[PDB]
C-alpha cells in the first residue's frame, strides 16, 4: 500500500470524459505512422554516401521509440495505477524517461555534427564514419543511464516529504539535475545554430551577388525556424517542472494539469521529422521519389 | 603547290585497297559459324560448369 | 587548278569501283545463314567478388596472362594489381601523372605500361632484385593523348594517340621503328590479333583501319558508322572484329569480306558504348554501355541475352579471362566486380 | 586464420598494410583545390600564371593554408569533347579575356574578330554539360591598353548596336554585361568578373575570396542546411 | 643487396649478449627477417620470425621466453638479444629475408654469418643418407622424408630445398618443391608428392659439392632435416 499512502501525502489520492483519451491514441498514431514512414523512406534508398542519413534515421527510430512509449503509458496508466506494483510503474516512468533523453540528444548530436561539417574548410570529404557511431553510441548510452539512475536508488519512499507532487515516488533533486542538463543542451544548440549565420554572412559579404544574398537569407529563416520551433515545444514542461520545484503541497491546482504541457513534448517529436527531412532539395527528392 | 602531292598519295592508297582479293559473304558466314560450333564445348560463360572445379565459386565466408 | 580537279576526279571514280566490287560480293546475309541454330537461354551472371580501395574514377583495365591476376587504373594517380582469388592486393604503383587513360600488362607478366593525356608511355618493372616497381622506359614522341597501348612482346609495344597517328616502339632503345597515319580523326582504340602480325585501329571519322606491323602500311580500311567510334577488339578466330561507337550500335567486320555482318542496336538504347569484349568461344559479345549497365549479345543472332546492373555510374573498362572463366568491369564509382 | 596457410596469413597483412598506406594517401589529396584554366589564346593567360606562379601544365601553390593546384590544358590541340570529362570534379575554373583584342582581326579570316572567338568559347564552355554547377571566374586581362585604344578608335566596330559616352567606364559596363549575359542558368552557376591590377596581390586575392565562397555552398549542400 | 652481421663473440654461461645486422641494397622495410641457428658439425634450425612492420612474432619453443627480436626500419637494422645463455647456446647464426605474396620466394638471401661460443605434433624432417660417394659426370638422386602430409588445400607443397657449401652461407636451390630460383642452372631439379621428396641433379660439376638440407614451411615451428654430404 506504499503507492495510495504516497499518493494520499501528495494529493493526487484525493479526489481519485473518453474523448480525450481517444484523441491523445490517435494522435499517439500518427506520430508512429510518420516516423514509420520516414524510416523507411530513409531505408528505402542504398546510396548512403552521406552521414545525414545516420543521424535523420536515429532520430526517426528515437521519436517512434517515444510515440510506442507514450502509448504504452497511456494505455496502463488509466485506472490500474493501484494495482501495479512499484516496480512495474518505476519501468514504465524509465521508459518514458529514456524515450525522451534518446529523442533530445538527437537533435544535439546532429549540431555537433554540423557545426564540425561546416567548421572546417575541407574542399571534398574525408570519408570517415568515427564521429557518427561515437555520437550515436555516447548519445544511447546518456539516454539509458539517465533513465536507469532513478530506479537504482533515488527515491522517496522511506523518506515522504522529499519528492515532486508530478511524479509522486520521485526526489525532485533528479528532477532538478534534468532541468540543469536540459538547459545546458538548450543554450549549447542554440550556441552552436547561432555560430553558423554570422560565419556565412562574413564570407558572403566580401563578393555581393544576388545568390548569395538569396542564400544568406534561407539560412537565416531555416536556422531561426529550426531555433524557434525547438524552444517553444520544449519550453513549457521544464517551466512547469521548475513550478513544481518551486511550488508546494496543494498550493498549485494548474499543477495537476501536467498532461496537456506533456502532449506539447509529444507534440514536437510529432513534428520533428518534418523540418528535419523536407527542408532541403535532395531529402525532399529523395523523400518524393520513393 | 602540295594539294597534288596529297592528291596523288591518296590515289595512289586507293590502288592497293582496291586490288585485294575478296570472297563470298556466306563463305565468311559459314567460318564464324563453324568456329563457334567447335570450341563451344570449353566455354565456361556459354555452359554453366559445377561448382566443385570453379575457382572463382564463393564459400560461406 | 587543272592538275587539282583531274587528280580528285581519279579519286572519286576508285571509290566508286571500290563500292562497286563490295557490293558484287554480298550474295547472302550471316542472318540467313544463323537462321538455324537454336538461340542460347538466358545468361544469368552474379558477382563472387568485389575489389575496392579505388578513390576516383576507373578508366582502364586489363587481365593477366595466367587468368589470375589483373590490373587496374583510376583518376587518383595509383596502379593497384589485384589477386582475383583472394582479393588480396599484391602491388600498389604511384603515377607521376594522375591523368590515365589507358594500362596494359605484359604476357610474359613481367612490365607493366601505362599512360595517357601525358604524351608519354610509362613501363614499369615488376620483378626487381630489390622487391620494389620501378620505372623502366618512358616513350615519347607523341603530340595527343594517347588512347591504348598493347604489348607486342616483351621488347616492343604499339601504341595510338590523338593526333591520328599510330606508332611500334622499341623498348631497348626507346626510339620510333614504325609510323602508322592515314586516320582524319583521333584514334581511341586498338587490338591485337592472336598471332601478333596485323591490328586494328578504330577512329573519330567514323572509319576502321586494318595494319601490317612487319610492313608498316594499311592494308584495308572499313567504315560504316555515324559517329565516333570508342571501342574495338578481334574475335578469337582472328578474321573478323567488332566495333563500338557512340550512336548507340555495335557492328561486326570481317577481313577476307570487307562488308558488314551484323548491328547490335535496340529502340530503347540511346547510350553509346565504352568497352567491347567477346567470350573464349565467340559466341557471346559483352558490349559496356554507359547507361550504368552491360549489355550481353549473341554474335550469330544479334539478340540480347542478359544484362549486368551492378554499377552505379559509367561503366568504362572489360574484360574476359583467357580462360574464359570471369569476367570484371570497372565503373565510374571506383568499384572492380567479378562476374560468373 | 583458421584455413589459412603460413605463407597465406603473411598475404593477408601485406594486402592490409596496403589498404592501409592507400587510405593515408587518399585523405591527403581531398585538401587540396583543383582549379582549370581556359583562355582563348593570346589573352594574357600566361602572364597569369606568373602572377601567383610560386602536353598538360600543373602549377601547385599555397595561399593562406590552402594549396591550389592549377591545370593549363590549352596546348593539348585535340577534340575537347573527348577528353573533357576527365575535369569533372574541379572546384571552379578560370577564365582570361583580353578586352583590348576587339580592333584586331583574326589571321584566318579577315572578317572575324578575336574578340568574337572568345565570346563564342566562353559560350561553349559555359553551357557544358559536365559543368552545370561549376563556379567560372572572369578575368579580363589587358585593360591598360583598352583606355588609349578606345579614343582613336571607337567600340563600335566590333558593337553596331551600342550607343554610349565612348569613356572607358561605359565601354567596359557594357563588354562585361555582354559576357555575363552569355550564362543561360542564372540559378546553379554564379559567374565572377574582376579587372586584373598591376599588382599580383589583389589577384590572388579575389581567387581565394572566390573559392571560399564556393566551399561554403558546397558544404551547406552536403549537411543539408541550405 | 647484402647481409651484415655483428656481435659475436665469447660469454661466459653467466651474462647477456646482443646480435645485430645491417641490410642495404634493398626495401629493408617491406622483407620478413629470420634467425637460423646452425650448431657447429650438426644440423642448423629456426630460432625466431618478425613480420613486416612488426605485426607478428614467432619464437622457437626450445627458447621461447628467453630471446627478444626488434626491428628497427628507418636504420635498417634488425636486432636480437639473448639473456641467459646456456651451455647448448653454441653455434653460428644467419639472418634470412623472406618476402609473402603470390609467387614470391621467400628465403632468398641468407646473409653471411656470425659465430658465438660459451664457456663450459611438429613435424619432423629425416634423412637417412648421410654420406654417398660419387663420380662427377653422372645423375645424383638426394632423398627427404616427413611425418605428416605438406600438401595444403590450396595445393601448395611449402618444402624448401637449398645447399650449403664448405665455408659458405647457405643458398636457396628450390622453393615450394617445384619453383626453381634465381641465378641457378638448370640441371638442379626437385620432384615429390605425399611424404617422400627427391632432388635430382643431371650432370655433376666441381662446384656442386655441399650439404643438402630440406626444410617444411606449413606450419611453425619450421623444422629442418639431416645434414646430407656429398664426396667427390
Ligand atoms: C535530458 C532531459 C530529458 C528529460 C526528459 C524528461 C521527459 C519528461 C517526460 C516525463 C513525464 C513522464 C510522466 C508520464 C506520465 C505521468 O503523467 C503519469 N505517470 C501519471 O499518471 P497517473 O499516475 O495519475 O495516472
Ligand atoms: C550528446 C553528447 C555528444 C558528445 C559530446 C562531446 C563532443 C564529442 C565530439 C567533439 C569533440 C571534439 C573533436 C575535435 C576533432 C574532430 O573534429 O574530430
Ligand atoms: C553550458 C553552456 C555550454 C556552451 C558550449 C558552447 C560550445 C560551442 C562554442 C565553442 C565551439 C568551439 C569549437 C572550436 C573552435 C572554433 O570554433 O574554431
Ligand atoms: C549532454 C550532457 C552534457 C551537457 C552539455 C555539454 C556541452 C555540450 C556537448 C559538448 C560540446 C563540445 C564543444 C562544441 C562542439 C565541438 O566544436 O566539438
Ligand atoms: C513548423 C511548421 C510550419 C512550417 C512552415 C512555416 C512557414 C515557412 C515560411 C518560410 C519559407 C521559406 C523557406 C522554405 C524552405 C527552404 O527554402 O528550404
Amino acid at each position: 500500500e506504499t503507492l495510495r499512502e504516497h499518493y494520499q501525502y501528495v494529493g493526487k489520492l484525493a479526489g481519485r470524459s473518453t474523448l480525450t483519451t481517444v484523441l491523445f491514441l490517435v494522435i499517439c498514431s500518427f506520430i508512429v505512422l510518420e516516423n514509420l514512414m520516414v524510416l523507411i523512406a530513409i531505408w528505402k534508398n542504398n546510396k548512403f554516401h552521406n552521414r545525414m542519413y545516420f543521424f535523420i534515421g536515429n532520430l526517426a527510430l528515437c521519436d517512434l521509440l517515444a510515440g510506442i512509449a507514450y502509448k504504452v503509458n497511456i494505455l496502463m496508466s488509466g485506472k490500474k495505477t493501484f494495482s501495479l506494483s512499484p516496480t512495474v510503474w518505476f519501468l514504465r516512468e524509465g521508459s518514458m524517461f529514456v524515450a525522451l533523453g534518446a529523442s533530445t540528444c538527437s537533435l544535439l548530436a546532429i549540431a555537433i555534427e554540423r557545426h564540425l561539417t561546416m567548421i572546417k574548410m575541407r574542399p571534398y570529404d574525408a570519408n570517415k564514419r568515427h564521429r557518427v557511431f561515437l555520437l550515436i553510441g555516447m548519445c544511447w548510452l546518456i539516454a539509458f543511464t539517465l533513465g536507469a539512475l532513478p530506479i537504482l536508488g533515488w527515491n522517496c519512499l522511506h523518506n515522504l516529504p522529499d519528492c515532486s507532487t508530478i511524479l509522486p515516488l520521485y526526489s525532485k533533486k533528479y528532477i532538478a539535475f534534468c532541468i540543469s542538463i536540459f538547459t545546458a543542451i538548450l543554450v549549447t544548440i542554440v550556441i552552436l545554430y547561432a555560430r553558423i549565420y554570422f560565419l556565412v554572412k562574413s564570407s558572403s559579404r566580401k563578393v555581393a551577388n544576388h545568390n548569395n544574398s538569396e542564400r544568406s537569407m534561407a539560412l537565416l529563416r531555416t536556422v531561426v525556424i529550426v531555433v524557434s520551433v525547438f524552444i517553444a515545444c520544449w519550453s513549457p514542461l521544464f517551466i512547469l517542472f521548475l513550478i513544481d520545484v518551486a511550488c508546494r503541497v496543494q498550493a498549485c491546482p494548474i499543477l495537476f494539469k501536467a498532461q496537456w504541457f506533456i502532449v506539447l513534448a509529444v507534440l514536437n517529436s510529432a513534428m520533428n521529422p518534418v523540418i528535419y527531412t523536407l527542408a532541403s532539395k535532395e531529402m525532399r527528392r529523395a523523400f518524393f521519389r520513393l | 603547290t602540295a594539294s597534288i602531292a596529297q592528291a596523288r598519295k591518296l590515289v595512289e592508297q586507293l590502288k592497293m585497297e582496291a586490288n585485294i582479293d575478296r570472297i563470298k559473304v556466306s563463305k565468311a558466314a559459314a567460318d564464324l559459324m563453324a568456329y563457334c560450333e567447335a570450341h563451344a564445348k570449353e566455354d565456361p560463360l556459354l555452359t554453366p560448369v559445377p561448382a566443385s572445379e570453379n575457382p572463382f565459386r564463393e564459400k560461406k565466408f | 587548278g587543272s592538275e587539282l580537279d583531274q587528280l580528285r576526279q581519279e579519286a572519286e571514280q576508285l571509290k566508286n569501283q571500290i563500292r562497286d566490287a563490295r557490293k558484287a560480293c554480298a550474295d547472302a546475309t550471316l542472318s540467313q545463314i544463323t537462321n538455324n541454330i537454336d538461340p542460347v537461354g538466358r545468361i544469368q551472371m552474379r558477382t563472387r567478388r568485389t575489389l575496392r580501395g579505388h578513390l576516383a574514377k576507373i578508366y582502364a583495365m586489363h587481365w593477366g596472362t595466367d587468368s589470375r591476376l589483373l590490373v587496374s587504373a583510376s583518376q587518383d594517380g595509383k596502379l593497384i594489381i589485384w589477386d582475383s582469388y583472394t582479393t588480396n592486393k599484391v602491388h600498389a604503383i604511384p603515377l607521376r601523372s594522375s591523368w590515365v587513360m589507358t594500362c596494359a600488362y605484359a604476357p610474359s607478366g613481367n612490365y607493366v605500361a601505362c599512360g595517357g593525356l601525358d604524351n608519354i608511355c610509362s613501363i614499369y618493372n615488376l620483378k626487381t632484385r630489390e622487391g620494389n616497381v620501378r620505372v623502366s622506359r618512358e616513350l615519347a614522341g607523341h603530340t595527343g593523348y594517347l588512347s591504348c597501348c598493347r604489348f607486342l612482346d616483351d621488347n616492343q609495344i604499339v601504341t595510338s594517340s590523338g593526333d591520328t597517328t599510330c606508332a611500334l616502339w622499341d623498348i631497348e632503345t626507346g626510339q620510333q621503328t614504325t609510323t602508322f597515319t592515314g586516320h582524319t580523326g583521333d584514334v581511341m582504340s586498338l587490338s591485337l590479333a592472336p598471332d601478333t602480325r596485323l591490328f586494328v585501329s578504330g577512329a573519330c571519322d567514323a572509319s576502321a583501319k586494318l595494319w601490317d606491323v612487319r610492313e608498316g602500311m594499311c592494308r584495308q580500311t572499313f567504315t560504316g558508322h555515324e559517329s565516333d567510334i570508342n571501342a574495338i577488339c578481334f574475335f578469337p578466330n582472328g578474321n573478323a572484329f567488332a566495333t563500338g561507337s557512340d550512336d548507340a550500335t555495335c557492328r561486326l567486320f570481317d577481313l577476307r569480306a570487307d562488308q558488314e555482318l551484323m548491328t547490335y542496336s535496340h529502340d530503347n538504347i540511346i547510350c553509346g558504348i565504352t568497352s567491347v569484349s567477346f567470350s573464349k568461344s565467340g559466341r557471346l559479345l559483352l558490349a559496356g554501355y554507359d547507361d550504368f549497365n552491360c549489355n550481353v549479345w549473341d554474335a550469330l543472332k544479334a539478340d540480347r541475352a542478359g544484362v549486368l546492373a551492378g554499377h552505379d555510374n559509367r561503366v568504362s573498362c572489360l574484360g574476359v579471362t583467357d580462360d574464359g572463366m570471369a569476367v570484371a568491369t570497372g565503373s565510374w564509382d571506383s568499384f572492380l566486380k567479378i562476374w560468373n | 586464420g583458421c584455413t589459412l596457410s603460413a605463407e597465406d596469413k603473411a598475404a593477408v597483412e601485406r594486402s592490409k598494410m596496403i589498404d592501409r598506406n592507400l587510405r593515408e594517401d587518399g585523405e591527403k589529396a581531398a585538401r587540396e583545390v583543383k582549379l582549370l584554366l581556359l583562355g582563348a589564346g593570346e589573352s594574357g593567360k600566361s602572364t597569369i600564371v606568373k602572377q601567383m606562379k610560386i602536353g598538360i601544365v600543373e602549377t601547385h601553390f599555397t595561399f593562406k593554408d590552402l594549396h591550389f593546384k592549377m591545370f593549363d590544358v590549352g596546348g593539348q590541340r585535340s577534340e575537347r569533347k573527348k577528353w573533357i570529362h576527365c575535369f569533372e570534379g574541379v572546384t571552379a575554373i578560370i577564365f582570361c579575356v583580353a578586352l583590348s583584342d576587339y580592333d584586331l582581326v583574326l589571321a584566318e579570316d579577315e572578317e572575324m574578330n578575336r574578340m568574337h572567338e572568345s565570346m563564342k568559347l566562353f559560350d561553349s564552355i559555359c553551357n557544358n554539360k559536365w559543368f552545370t554547377d561549376t563556379s567560372i571566374i572572369l578575368f579580363l586581362n589587358k585593360k591598360d591598353l583598352f583606355e588609349e585604344k578606345i579614343k582613336k578608335s571607337p567600340l563600335t566596330i566590333c558593337y553596331p548596336e551600342y550607343a554610349g559616352s565612348n569613356t572607358y567606364e561605359e565601354a567596359a559596363a557594357y563588354i562585361q554585361c555582354q559576357f555575363e549575359d552569355l550564362n543561360k542558368r542564372k540559378d546553379t552557376k554564379e559567374i565572377y568578373t574582376h579587372f586584373t591590377c598591376a599588382t599580383d596581390t589583389k589577384n590572388v586575392q579575389f581567387v581565394f575570396d572566390a573559392v571560399t565562397d564556393v566551399i561554403i555552398k558546397n558544404n551547406l549542400k552536403d549537411c543539408g542546411l541550405f | 643487396v647484402q647481409l651484415v652481421e655483428s656481435g659475436g663473440g665469447l660469454v661466459q654461461p653467466g651474462g647477456s649478449r646482443k646480435l645485430s645486422c645491417s641490410a642495404s641494397g634493398f626495401a629493408f622495410s617491406s622483407f620478413g627477417m629470420h634467425w637460423v641457428r646452425q650448431a657447429p658439425e650438426k644440423g642448423l634450425e629456426w630460432v625466431a620470425y618478425i613480420s613486416s612492420g612488426s605485426g607478428t612474432i614467432y619464437y622457437a619453443d626450445t627458447v621461447k621466453g628467453r630471446f627478444t627480436i626488434s626491428r628497427d626500419d628507418p636504420k635498417n637494422t634488425l636486432f636480437l638479444q639473448m639473456t641467459s645463455l646456456r651451455s647448448e647456446d653454441t653455434a653460428m647464426y644467419y639472418c634470412v629475408r623472406s618476402i609473402y605474396y603470390y609467387g614470391s620466394s621467400p628465403f632468398d638471401f641468407w646473409g653471411q654469418g656470425t659465430t658465438l661460443t660459451v664457456s663450459s605434433s611438429d613435424i619432423v624432417m629425416t634423412q637417412a643418407t648421410s654420406s654417398v660417394p660419387v663420380t662427377p659426370g653422372e645423375s645424383v638422386s638426394i632423398s627427404c622424408r616427413s611425418s605428416k602430409s605438406l600438401l595444403h588445400s590450396n595445393g601448395n607443397t611449402y618444402l624448401y630445398w637449398f645447399l650449403q657449401r664448405p665455408g659458405q652461407s647457405p643458398q636457396l636451390l628450390i622453393y615450394r618443391m617445384s619453383n626453381l630460383a634465381s641465378g641457378v642452372p638448370d640441371r638442379f631439379s626437385g620432384s615429390g608428392s605425399g611424404t617422400a621428396f627427391t632432388l635430382t641433379i643431371s650432370r655433376l660439376e666441381a662446384e656442386d659439392v655441399g650439404v643438402y638440407y630440406c626444410m617444411q614451411h606449413l606450419e611453425y615451428p619450421l623444422t629442418f632435416g639431416a645434414g646430407t654430404k656429398l664426396e667427390l
